[PDB]
This record gives C-alpha cells, structure tokens and sequence, in this order.
C-alpha cells in the first residue's frame, strides 16, 4: 500500500531498466499489444502500449482492484513521450473532508469542466521527449475549496512510450535533480 | 450438421456451419518473373563483389547514367522472388540505383505499379519486410516525387490496410529482433507516415480514404 | 398558474404526443376540436386544464405544445387527423429534409436551417405564462433529429432561460432487439450532452415494454399505439399532483431535490403497477398494498435494468384514487423488512410518497380496464450501472475499426468528439460503482 | 417535397422503366391516358415524388430517356402507358454503339451527352427539394452502359450533394449473348465504385431461376423478368411516398448499409412470390416473409451468401403488420445463425413498415443484403476478362477508337481493389492478432 | 421461506432481467427448487 | 468510548517536526523550526486532536 514505506523526497512507482518493471501494475490489453523497446535518442529500453482505442488497453496501478497506494507528496513527474496521436493520463486524489476525486488530462478536450468527482482538462505535449511535472495540490486548491491529502491510484492508457513514473515532495530545476532522475 | 437460411437450423438443438474460408492473411502461390528472362539472356552489367563485410553488387558500368527506362520497372518485376541468388541482385540493386544520380525519377514513377503492387499481392512475411523498407527509401533519395505518388495511395494501399497493426503482445518481456526490422505492422506505421510528411498539402486526406483507422499527425 | 410547454422532437415523438395528447382531451371534457360542450359537462371546472390548455376569448382551449420535426409527412397526418382543428397551424413545424439516422447531420448540418423558428414559438408560448414549472421534451436514442437536434434544442434552453425545470423523457435503445444499424454512435454522443442541460431524465426501453404487453395485458403482437398508450399514463400521474388537488402534494421540484443525489445520476427508471386487461382486472380486489408489491418485482421494470444486481438510493410513489395515508405506510414498511430488497446506508428514510384523488382516466380503443387506483414508482437504483457497460462494447465493438464514422466526420465535426463521448461513460459506470460501496 | 428524377439508359433501361411506369401509375389510380380516375388520398399526397403537373390535370413522369438507336424508344410510345411520357425527355443518337462500350464513352456518346444533360437540368430545376436521380442500366451492352457511365461522371460533378440510386443489371456467368460482355463488364465498374456509391446488382441468370423454380411459369418473358425487378424499385422507395409507423427514406438506407465509401453493391429479392396454384392455399404472415425472403432459392443475385459474411441486412416491409413481431425475427435468425453474421456489428439488420401494400396483396417486403458473397462476381468476371486479354481477342474495336491499351490493365487492378477489400472486411476479427 | 408474493419473485428465481429475451409467465419464475 | 484521530494518522506519515528530547529533567519536544513561523493554521486544530489521547507517545506530544 506504500504504508510502512518512508515516503522521503522522492519516490517512484515504475522504471523502464528493469527486471520486472509491470510488477505491481495491472495490465489489461484488448484489441492492442504491450513489448518494451523504443528509443529516439536515449539507448536505452521503453514500455509500450499502444492500439486503436484509447479507452480499453490500459495499466492500473494497483494490481488489487481494492487496494490503495496512499502518497503524500504534492507533485506527479513522469516521463514519456510525444506520438501526434491520442492518450489519456489518470490521478485520483483523496483531500481533507475524506472524498476521492479526479483528475483527467488528455489531449483533445477543449474547455475543462468541474463537477463533483470529475474534473476533465486539456494537456498538450512538447515535440521532443516531454517529462511532465504535475500539479497536484494547487488543482485540488482551485477546482474544490479542499487542501490535499493523499493521491490513491494511477491508470495510463492508449498510445505512449513509458520510462520514469514517479512522484515530487516538491518542485526541482533540472540542475537541481539527481543524475538518475533527468531527462537525458 | 446444418447449412444455413434453411428450415433446417431453425430447430431448437442444432450445430450450422458458416462460410468456408477468405483469401486474405493467407500465403499466395507465385510465378515467374522477367527479371529470371532477363539475367540468363545476359543484358544486365551487374557481377557479385564478394568482400569480406559482405555481398555487394559489382558494376561494370556507370550507374548514374544508366537506362532507367529500361531497368527500374525490371528489378521491381524480380523484387518477388525467394531463391537466394535472384532475391540478391533484385533488393541490394535497387538500392544503389536510387541513391546515385537524380532528375530521371520522376517520368520513370508512372510505369512501377505493377511490380510494387505485385511484390506485395503475395502475402509472404519477408517481401513485405523487404519491400516496405524501400518505400521509405524510394520517397526520400530523390526531389518532389512527393507531389506525383498523391493520386497513387488507391493502388497501392489496400494491401498495407489489411496488415497495417501488426505488433507483439509481450508484458514486460524483453524482444531482440529490433536489430533488423522484421515486424511488420511497425514498417507499416513509419512508411505512412512518410507518405504524409512527403507529399506537401492534401495528402492528409488520402490515407484516410483508405486504411480508415489512420489518424493525421503533422498539422 | 402553474403552467408547463411541451416540446415533443422527432417523428417517434409525435407519436408519443398523440397518445398524450388524446389522453388529456378525456381527462377534461375537451373535444376533437378544442371547446367543451355547451351541455354535458365532464366535471367541475375551476380551470384545472390551465396548465396544459390556454383560452382565448371566445371558448377555446389550444395546448401548450410544439410539435418539431425534420420529416414532413408524418405531422400530416396530425395536420388532417381528427385533431386537426386542437392547434394553430403554427405550432407544428417540419423540415425539409431529415438528419438521416446522423446526430451529426441533426445537430451541425441541417438543425440550423429550424433553431431560429423554434426559439421564437417557444418564446410566445412561455411569455403569456405567469408561473412556469418546466418544459418536458419526448424523444427516441436511435434516430437523427432524436438524437441531434434536441442537443440543440436544450443547449440553446440552457441560455436563454437559465434554470427552469426542462424535464426529459426519453427512448433508451435496447439491449438486443434494434431497428438500427448506427444505433450505438448516437447514444454516446446524445448522452454526453444531456448530462449538463437536464435537470432529470427517464430512461425506457422498447423491449420492456414489448414484454409487460405480451404477459401482463396478454396481447400477443403489440404495435407502437399500446407502446404509447402506456408512456402516456406515466406522463399523466407525475403532473396529475399540479392539476387534481390531493392528500399529499408533489409538484415537478420536489421531485428533483428528492430523488436525484449528486447532479449526474438524474436517471429514474419507472412502472406502473395496475397493467391489468379488462377480462381480468374487475375479478381480484386491488389493494394499496399489493400494487406496491408489484411496482418493485423485476419482471414488470420498464428498462431492462433490475435492482437485484445493485442498490436502491432513492425511491418515489405516485398513488391515486380511492387511496387513504395510512395504508401506504403500511407496505412501505413491510419492503423495508427484506434483506433481498436492499437500500443503501445513505438513505435510511428512503421513500417518497405522494397521494392524488383522481383516478386515471380510460382511452376508448385502448387496451387496459378502468381500474379505482393504481400507482406509480420512480425508483433509483445503482444497477444503471449495467445500462451502460453493454453499450460501451457495443460501441467499443463497432469503433475499434472505425465502422460508420465517415458519415458524421464529413458532417461537420472532427474525429476526437467521439473520444470525448466514451470518456464520460467511463466515468459514469465509476460514479454508480463510487456511490454505491458501502462506507466502512 | 422531395423530388427525384428518373434517368434510364439504353434498351434495356428503356425496357425496364416502361414496366416501371407502369407499376407506379396502377399503384397510384391513374389511367393509361394520364388522368386520376383513383379512390383515395394518399394517391394524391405525395404524388410529386415521381410526377409532375400539367395544365388541364394531367401527370407526366419526370422521366428522361436516353438511347442510341432511334428506332428503339419510339417502339416504346407504341405501348400501353407510352404516351404519358412528353416527349421532348426523349433522346436518342443516330448510330448506334455497335455493343461496344468505346462507342459509347469517347466517339458517338459524347454528343449526346450535351442535350441529355440539358433536359436533366430542366428537369431537376424544377423541384422543391430534390432529393436525387435513379438509373437504370445493364452492364452487357454499349449504349446503355458507355453512356451510363459518362453522365454519372459528369452528374455528379455538378449535383454532388444529392443521391442517385443505381440499378445495374451485371452480365450472367453461364448464360451470355454477347461475346463481348467482360470488356464491358470489367470497364464500367471503376466508374460505378467512384461514381455512385448506390448501386443494386441483379443478374439475369437469378432472375430466370425464380420464374423457373418458385413462380413455376411455363414461359417467362422479359415482361416478366422486369415485373420481376420493378416490383422491387418501387418496394425500395415506398417510404418517401406512403406513411409510416417505422419509416425510411432512401437517404436512411445508404447511411446504414455502407460501412466504407466503396461497399456499395447489393442484392435484392422480394418476400411473397408464389406460383399460381399454389397463391390461394398459403398464408402470409411475418415468418413467411422473412424465410421465403433471406432463402438462398429466393435471392436475386448470382451470389450465395451461404459463401460468405453478410455484412448488413435491409427489410422494407409493406402492410398492416405488428412491431414486435417484425422486430423479432430478425433477431430470431441473426442469433439462430450466427457464423454468417459479422463480428464486429452486432445487431445487422434494419427495418421499416410502411401501411399501403402491393396492389392485391395483404402484406410484402423487400430485401437489401450487402453480403461478402460478391467477391465471386468480381473474380469471374476477372478470369474471363483476362483470359480474353492475355492473347488480344477483339482488341481493335476498342483501340482503333481513341485508347490506350493500358487502361484495362488498369482496370483490372481497380477491380482486384475491390476483391481484395471484400476478402478483408469478410475475414477481419472482433480481437485483432487472433488470425494471422 | 417465503413470506409473501413480493419475495417468491424475488427468491433465486435465476431470471437475469438485462439477459433474458422475449420471455413466457412460467420461465421467469424458476427457483433452484425446480432444477434440482 | 474513543475512535482514533487525525493527529494519529499525520504522525505516522510524519508532516510535524516534533522529536523529543529525553532530558534527564524529563520530557521536551525538540523543535526543528522556529515556533513563530510555523503554519498554525494548518497545526492548532490538528494537535487539539490529539488531546483524546491516552496512550503514552502521542498524548505527551499534544499537551506539551
Ligand atoms: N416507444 C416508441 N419508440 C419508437 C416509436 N417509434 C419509433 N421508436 C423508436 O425510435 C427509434 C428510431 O429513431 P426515430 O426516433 O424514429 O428517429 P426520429 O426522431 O424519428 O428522426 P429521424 O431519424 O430523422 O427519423 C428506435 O429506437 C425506435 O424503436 C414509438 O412509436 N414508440
Ligand atoms: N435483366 C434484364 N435484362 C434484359 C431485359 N431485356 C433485355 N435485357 C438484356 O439486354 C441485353 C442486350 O441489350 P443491351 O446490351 O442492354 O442493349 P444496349 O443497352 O443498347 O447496349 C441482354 O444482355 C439482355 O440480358 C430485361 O427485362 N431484364
Ligand atoms: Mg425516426
């Protein structure tokens, strides 16, 4: 549940040099395929999941369908890459009066609507290999007069190229983050 | 047991049998070729290097200056062939045809449907590795070849649309035949792409018309 | 004063008008042409047809409806049908052309050559009203202008009369049975935009009640007139409180803040409990008790949808006729005694209940029997959560190869608006699944 | 208020569309001469669909006719309703094609075309809304099939918003009068793929096994092949002209059928055809349309879908007729048949009633079924095409008149487009990579 | 086990109401009681 | 009867800056943060629930 895990400035939940990378995730294929190599510039190995649809070929993150991973620190720093086709990215959080709500950031919405659990924005990736840093207890701040606590699950689904799911306690310049942890 | 539209398999226990079979993802009987007609008759200026890195094509012959009237429709006509000499010149040939030389393959474009479309009407898994690399190779090495192929994409794509998503389900199991380009369903990604990053303006349109679930990056 | 304007869109929402339309001429003395007669009175006056029936000088009672289509001969046949001389001409309002089983044809292509003429009756229609309560509007999910135009037509209402009670019936497509081969793109896309711009919706399936007509009041082969027969008594007992006075009183608001929890999950699904055919209703004595007995059994549900996969959130009664207060609370407390009836732990109240004092009146050439008292459920159960995980495959199934897409892309729109359709059902099925764990 | 215009092509399109005429004008009350000596309403509602009104109450058709032979369609005055036509819609060439389709694209049709197509804009400015245009042709000849295909091609080009259906008669495989029949046949498909997107194929082998083998005739003539087929031209588009419970228009139906731009072929039938004998003693229920009506026997096409994957199903229905019972067949045989049926589309069939049946019958329908069965139409007419080519048989009549020898070599590929295409559609899975 | 008409329907009468099509009085009710 | 509280659940996860110093005196909490400007917005309800403590380590860091 990452419980009795420290939680220190940072963690991470998946990375792509690995033995078994997918291992707490659940994935969940249909009409699509997952293998592990691409590379533009970086030699080094990749996630993929890719297929015509972007709502059924899909990692969860939490392989139990009933169990949480309870994280604290207030950013979500990812690093994948640019396709021109579809993806959607999920965080659900959980804030101060005890409510799980939502966070979705895909490419092709126009205006973003709030609603009680739901809130649906735009995202718009760079051309190069984009690492996105998110925002995660300002937009619980603005979207909901609540103050964050903890950010329950994690689910990507179609069309991206995987390397570097982790999470911030804070905001680093490039300068400042650790030579594992850059973008090159 | 049943058939069809029949009084029978309106019964309450019953087992129908369906269609037969489709002639599709399945591997076509060949011919012969004129490339064969050709190189035992003995008018082709082409010998084999035989170096230490490799096989090359030995040129006996400018090959800037060559007939290409004569000869880009008659290495494609032998691109359909498996038998280890014939397949040799057919692919390493065309490769060096196009990267020397420029200016004369623009009028010689009308004449090689018939053996780019009939490469690929075979349905055998290393032509379509082997052809589909040159398509890539064909848009680049030459100047506005874009602009003449856009009238072209109803000839020669029906038989990337039915073999354009062809991938490996494998979780986190590491591949290693991303050395050479065997799988398909990649090489049929990135050459349609290049169609569309060639071709200047309203080339967009005409993948869409045909593999249908083509989506037009590059605005 | 309490006055509502009916908008019916689409050739199956004539239909359904039609049906409602006759049924409120009996339930008043109103005849074929609009003015009662001068003998033979119906009941004692008090202007109780005001909120549908408006009055000129001379005697004349002409509905508050308008009538919008695309398809221009299936209002011709209202247009010579014995109602001919109810409306102005001015009410029923056709196109040229139709959206062509296209929602993309309906709400880009052809539904603005007819918005400006429709915001202009509707607007001489509610200006001579004093206290509005709502609209309702009457369609169909498989069709064109079904689907499209009444996007439109409740996006351009969302504006220009901000917050009034635009209620929504509707036609939800079945599971099985289909006249339709687009069925499924229009569903997802119309459902997208009547989420933000109703304020409660009802969802009814054909193949439910082909069932209930072929068990309950045992005609075999029914026909869309006992289809429509049926849609009309359920519209007439959630009015029937604003125009017969009763024990308790529920107007069109007191529905909303009580049914309907979070302002996503305004999907009843309802009953009507006394579908009883004459040869076999004046033999048994129909109790209070034992016609709310048959509003909960599953067989008899309007949607093919039954709580016994989910959990109840919220339920509501509509009774009429010879009913008195204190035998409903009699078997509403003997539901609450079943462990296979399961409410939900936000509820522990549970019910609603209304009682009115007329009873529902009786259609000639119809097909039930005329019954004292019957009653109506409004009921909200999490098992809606299976009325949309069908319909994702079976749009998932269809565009996965983008089947039928060239129709609606070419027409006005752009290839990510699907993408944004099915989103909103994988949000919707995890909001019934969040509401509906219980908390520990 | 939605208009359409009859175009026909040829003798044989000449002689299909008297019949034609024919069958709408006893199926709207109206007598030989012209005028309504009818008893109803619904005759005079929506008349304006086909007809047109003259001064002193008169009907004329909307009705232009192309051909080019000028004795062939002043022998069609001489029948019966032949002089309800006006006759400056009729036009004709003077030397005819010669059966050859070359004749009829570039030298003798491409002076007609000019005065064809200005009574086709006289006729089609004069609507409310006009919904589209019908043609009607075989694909043996020249002059009905060069012609058709060059004023579809230059029709289209300035009335592209509208619909225009296609009636295409495809040459038989075992029976053939004309030797000549693949060029046509293999030429003018590439013009009707690009050209029409609406085209029903019925073939002329299918059509004498009906009257052989469920009619039972002793001596079935061309009359009786056309009441054959006209009987379905009206029975596709009764929607625009009666009322319905459940209706639809023609734009209802090619929305429907087609999954992609190209496949557009499709083939008819006709539910209660009975033999004479046998008409008194059987019913007429919603069963017995639907198993005489998806029967492979009672199909008018050359192709056995039983070969194949259906890949949507139409049913026009005609009568007093319950909604149920009618909406429950067709699930009846799609989940009682189920390897047919395709994958990926899970409810097939679409349906309307209309109220107003054939004349003498108490109930009908109409079947539309776009099947992968036509592939095998395309592949035979490939195989005799190309075994004709290979050695250069009746070359000269088509080159000597204006061609390169190299469009029929294309021609054959815009052909194998198709072929291939249909074997995809028909072979693709719900789950990709479960085949390859 | 039953105590009323509410709950006879409504015992394992193993009728899924989404799955069941076109469906007599007699095959809606049909307990486990029948089966074996 | 008591139920557990927020500051049980913030302690464990570990936002405070609170260590105790285990003075032969007794028992003082160690501030690693000046005490002025520290969030007392985000601090003073969330001690106060941790006055319905009752066992040892918890209940000390809410009274002193
Ligand atoms: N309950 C009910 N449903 C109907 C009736 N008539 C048609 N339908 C349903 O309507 C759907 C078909 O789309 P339509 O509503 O007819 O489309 P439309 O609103 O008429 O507009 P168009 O698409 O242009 O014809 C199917 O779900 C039918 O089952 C009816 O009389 N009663
Ligand atoms: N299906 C059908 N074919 C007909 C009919 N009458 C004539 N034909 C066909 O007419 C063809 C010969 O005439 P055709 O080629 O059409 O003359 P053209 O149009 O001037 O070239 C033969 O193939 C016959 O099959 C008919 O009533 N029905
Ligand atoms: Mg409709």
């Amino acid at each position: 549940m990452f419980k009795n895990t420290f939680q220190s400035g940072f963690l991470s939940i998946l990375y792509s040099i690995g033995s078994k990378p997918l291992q707490i995730w659940d994935k969940k294929v249909r009409n699509g395929h997952i293998k592990r190599i691409t590379d533009n510039d970086i030699q080094s190995l990749v996630l993929e999941i890719e297929g015509t649809n972007v709502s059924t070929t899909y990692i969860t993150c939490p392989a139990d369908p009933k169990k949480t991973l309870g994280i604290k620190l207030p950013f979500l720093v990812m690093i994948i890459k640019n396709l021109k086709k579809y993806f959607t990215f999920e965080v659900q959080v959980l804030d101060d009066k005890n409510v799980r709500r939502r966070f979705r950031a895909s490419n092709y919405q126009s205006t973003t609507r709030v609603k009680p659990f739901i809130c649906t924005m735009p995202m718009r990736l760079d051309d190069g290999w984009n690492q996105i840093q998110f925002n995660l207890s300002d937009f619980t701040r603005r979207a909901y007069g609540t103050n964050y606590i903890e950010t329950l699950r994690v689910q990507i689904h179609a069309n991206c190229r995987i390397r570097r799911v982790y999470f911030s306690d804070r905001l680093y310049s490039e300068d400042e983050l650790p030579a594992e942890f850059k973008l090159y | 047991v049943s058939e069809g539209f029949t009084v029978k398999a309106m019964m309450k226990n019953s087992v129908v049998r369906g269609p037969p079979s489709a002639g599709a993802f399945k591997e076509r009987p060949t011919k012969p070729t004129a490339f064969r007609k050709f190189y035992e008759r003995g008018d082709f200026p082409i010998a084999l290097e035989h170096d230490s890195k490799g096989n090359k094509i030995a040129w006996k012959v400018e090959i800037e200056k060559l007939d290409y009237h004569h000869y880009l429709p008659l290495f494609f006509d032998g691109l359909c062939e498996m038998t280890f000499p014939y397949e040799f010149f057919a692919r390493q040939g065309i490769h060096d045809m196009l990267e020397h030389g420029g200016n004369k393959i623009l009028p010689v474009i009308p004449q090689l449907i018939i053996p780019i479309k009939n490469a690929l009407n075979l349905r055998n898994r290393q032509v379509i590795c082997v052809t589909l690399k040159v398509l890539q190779h064909l848009v680049v090495s030459a100047e506005m070849v874009g602009e003449a192929l856009v009238p072209y994409y109803r000839q020669i794509l029906p038989i990337l649309n039915i073999f354009k998503n062809k991938n490996v389900n494998s979780g986190d199991g590491i591949d290693y035949s991303q050395q050479k380009r065997e799988n398909i369903g990649d090489l049929i990604q990135e050459t349609l792409e290049a169609f569309e990053r060639y071709g200047g303006e309203d080339a967009f349109i005409n993948i869409k018309y045909m593999v249908p679930t083509y989506e037009s990056c590059l605005l | 004063m309490r006055e509502c304007i009916s908008v019916h869109v689409g050739q199956a929402g004539v239909q359904i008008g039609n049906a409602c339309w006759e049924l409120y001429c009996l339930e008043h003395g109103i005849q074929p042409d609009g003015q009662m007669p001068s003998d033979k009175t119906i009941g004692g006056g008090d202007d109780s047809f005001n909120t549908f029936f408006s009055e000129t000088g001379a005697g004349k009672h002409v509905p508050r409806a308008v009538f919008v289509d695309l398809e221009p001969t299936v209002i011709d046949e209202v247009r010579t049908g014995t109602y001919r001389q109810l409306f102005h001409p001015e009410q029923l309002i056709t196109g040229k052309e139709d959206a062509a089983n296209n929602y993309a044809r309906g709400h880009y292509t052809i539904g603005k050559e007819l918005i400006d003429l429709v915001l202009d009756r509707i607007r001489k229609l509610a200006d001579q009203c004093t206290g509005l309560q709502g609209f309702l509007i009457f369609h169909s999910f498989g069709g064109g202008t079904g689907s499209g135009f009444t996007s439109l037509l409740m996006e351009r209402l969302s504006v220009d009369y901000g917050k009034k009670s635009k209620l929504e019936f509707s036609i939800y497509p079945a599971p099985q049975v289909s006249t339709a081969v687009v069925e499924p793109y229009n569903s997802i896309l119309t459902t997208h935009t009547t989420l933000e711009h109703s304020d409660c919706a009802f969802m009814v399936d054909n193949e439910a009640i082909y069932d209930i007509c072929r068990r309950n009041l045992d005609i075999e082969r029914p026909t869309y007139t006992n289809l429509n027969r049926l849609i009309g008594q359920i519209v007439s007992s959630i009015t029937a409180s604003l125009r017969f006075d009763g024990a308790l009183n529920v107007d069109l608001t007191e529905f909303q803040t009580n049914l309907v929890p979070y302002p996503r999950i305004h999907f009843p699904l309802a009953t009507y409990a006394p579908v009883i055919s004459a040869e076999k209703a004046y033999h048994e004595q129909l109790s209070v008790a034992e016609i709310t007995n048959a509003c909960f059994e599953p067989a008899n549900q309007m949607v093919k949808c039954d709580p016994r996969h989910g959990k109840y959130m919220a339920c509501c009664l509509l009774y009429r006729g010879d009913v008195v207060p204190k035998d409903v609370n009699a078997a509403i407390a003997t539901i609450k005694t079943k462990r296979t009836i399961q409410f939900v732990d936000w509820c522990p109240t549970g019910f609603k209940v209304g009682i009115n004092y007329q009873p529902p009146t009786v259609v000639p050439g119809g097909d039930l029997a005329k019954v004292q008292r019957a009653v109506c459920m409004l009921s909200n159960t999490t098992a809606i959560a299976e009325a949309w995980a069908r319909l994702d495959h079976k749009f998932d199934l269809m565009y996965a190869k983008r089947a039928f897409v060239h129709w609606y892309v070419g027409e006005g729109m752009e290839e990510g608006e699907f993408s944004e359709a099915r989103e909103d059902m994988a949000a919707l099925e995890k909001d019934y699944e969040e509401v509906g764990m219980d908390s520990v | 208020m939605r208009e359409i215009v009859h175009l026909q092509a040829g003798q044989c399109g000449n002689q299909i569309g008297a019949k034609f005429w024919e069958v709408i004008s006893d199926e709207h009350g109206i007598d030989p001469t012209g005028t309504y000596h009818g008893d109803s309403d619904l005759q005079l509602e929506r008349i304006n669909v086909y007809y047109n009104e003259a001064t002193g109450g008169k009907y004329v058709p909307r009705a232009v006719l192309v051909d080019l032979e000028p004795g062939t369609m002043d022998s069609v005055r001489s029948g019966p309703f032949g002089q309800i036509f006006r006759p400056d819609n009729f036009v004709f060439g003077q030397s005819g094609a010669g059966n050859n389709w070359a004749k009829g694209h570039y030298t003798e049709g491409a002076e007609l075309v000019d005065s064809v197509l200005d009574v086709v804009r006289k006729e089609a400015e004069s609507c409310d809304c006009l919904q589209g245009f019908q043609l009607t042709h075989s694909l043996g000849g020249g002059t009905g099939s060069g012609m058709g295909t060059l004023l579809i091609s230059k029709i289209r080009e300035e009335y592209p918003d509208r619909i225009m259906n296609t009636f295409s008669v495809v040459p038989s495989p075992k029976v053939s009068d004309t030797v000549v029949e693949p060029y046509n046949a293999t030429l003018s498909v590439h013009q009707l793929v690009e050209n029409t997107d609406e085209t029903y194929c019925i073939d002329n082998e299918a059509l004498y096994d009906i009257c052989f083998r469920t009619l039972k005739l002793t001596t079935p003539t061309y009359g009786d092949l056309n009441h054959l087929v006209s009987a379905t031209m009206s029975g596709v588009t009764t929607c625009l002209r009666f009322p319905g419970q459940l209706n639809a228009d023609l734009r209802k139906l090619a929305v429907n059928m087609v999954p992609f731009p190209r496949l557009h072929f499709f083939m008819p039938g006709f539910a209660p055809l009975t033999s004479r004998g046998s008409q008194q003693y059987r019913a007429l229920t919603v069963p017995e349309l639907t198993q005489q009506m998806f029967d492979a026997k009672n199909m008018m096409a050359a192709c056995d879908p039983r070969h194949g994957r259906y890949l949507t199903v139409a049913a026009v229905f005609r009568g007093r007729m319950s909604m149920k019972e009618v909406d429950e067949q067709m699930l009846n045989v799609q989940n009682k048949n189920s390897s047919y049926f395709v994958e990926w589309i899970p409810n097939n069939v679409k349906t309307a009633v209309c109220d107003i049946p054939p004349r003498g019958l108490k109930m009908s329908a109409t079947f539309i079924g776009n099947s992968t069965a036509i592939q095998e139409l395309f592949k035979r007419i490939s195989e005799q095409f190309t075994a004709m080519f290979r050695r250069k048989a009746f070359l000269h009549w088509y080159t000597g008149e204006g061609m390169d020898e190299m469009e029929f070599t294309e021609a054959e590929s815009n052909m194998n487009d198709l072929v291939s295409e249909y074997q995809q559609y028909q072979d693709a899975t719900a789950e990709e990579e479960g085949e390859f | 086990e039953i105590p009323k008409d509410d709950l006879d329907f409504r015992l394992a009468a193993l009728y899924n109401h989404h799955t069941g099509t076109f469906k007599n009085k007699s095959e809606i009710l049909t307990h486990q009681e029948t089966i074996q």
